[PDB]
């Protein structure tokens, strides 16, 4: 109901609602790395059966899209994909009701503007860093010109393409946020269960779509 | 995990390489198979023919 801030001053008024959520989801994601696969194997094991399928799926959705230079960007796909869809699990699923932070309201990392705009800016300047080495070092953002219709363009679109995927996740996290909160604000918990599975639908679907979305930006970035 | 996955893929490649060494050495030895009997036997036979001519 309030998405603005936690009063965690750092000289320049940073939001802690991003901070603690990012910390906890990041921690669970990095700490599932050795549930049973601290000594991995060719023969798949406990955590291996989780992680390797994701890795192969990432290779599927990336090498087709990214291109010949698949390897320098295999972290880029997996981090954003796993982090975002597990954090959407934590945002639409993990409850924090009976204990409330006196400063702000915390359910999700991507709730606040800063989280998703940071991730989007990250992917887009990663596109530009890709174009740095992989395009003419004179013109990388403003290269193309047809019979002139595109004289200020090919950079005006990529000004807002970061803004594109940021707002893409903005509204979609605010979506499940509102859908979860409003029916509980209406009537006790047992009535919205028909559509809590609907709220879980897009929560589970965001994984592959954001993977192929920013991977499509990266496949554009090969050039 | 990237190392472990490409280890899986290269293990498939290595058993394929062993089967390929098998398939190549099969051709080589099976070429040798009749050729050793041909070499020995025909070397005896034609030399016999010539020695038999000069001794006739």
């Amino acid at each position: 109901v309030g998405q603005h801030f936690y009063w965690q001053i750092g000289g320049f008024q940073i939001h802690g609602q991003v901070l603690i959520t990012s910390w906890v989801v990041i921690a669970i994601l990095l700490g599932s790395a050795a549930i049973a696969v601290r000594s991995p194997q060719t023969i798949p094991t406990g955590g291996q059966n989780f992680f390797e399928y994701v890795l192969e799926f990432i290779r599927d959705v990336s090498k087709t899209q990214i291109g010949e230079e698949y390897r320098p960007w295999v972290p880029f796909i997996g981090t954003m994909f796993l982090f975002i869809f597990v954090s959407n699990w934590s945002g639409a699923l993990l409850p924090w009701k009976i204990i409330q932070l006196p400063h702000g309201e915390l359910a999700a990392p991507t709730n606040d503007i800063n989280t998703t705009v940071a991730l989007a800016l990250l992917t887009s300047v990663a596109y530009f860093y890709a174009g740095l080495t992989k395009k003419g070092l004179g013109y990388f953002g403003k290269y193309i010109q047809p019979t002139p219709i595109l004289l200020p363009i090919n950079i005006l679109e990529d000004f807002t393409k970061p803004l594109s995927l940021s707002f893409r996740l903005f509204g979609n996290i605010l979506a499940d946020e509102l859908v979860v909160v409003v029916l509980v604000s209406l009537v006790p918990l047992v009535v919205p269960i028909p559509v809590m599975f609907l709220g879980l639908f897009t929560s589970g679907i965001q994984a592959l779509i954001f993977a192929t979305l920013a991977a499509a930006y990266i496949g554009e970035s090969l050039e | 995990l990237g190392d472990f996955m490409d280890k899986r893929d290269a293990s498939i490649k290595e058993q394929l390489s062993g089967v390929k060494d098998t398939s190549s050495e099969v051709k080589q030895l099976e070429e040798q198979a009749n050729a050793v009997m041909r070499a020995a036997r025909a070397e005896i036979s034609a030399a016999l023919n010539k020695m038999k001519k000069e001794t006739q």
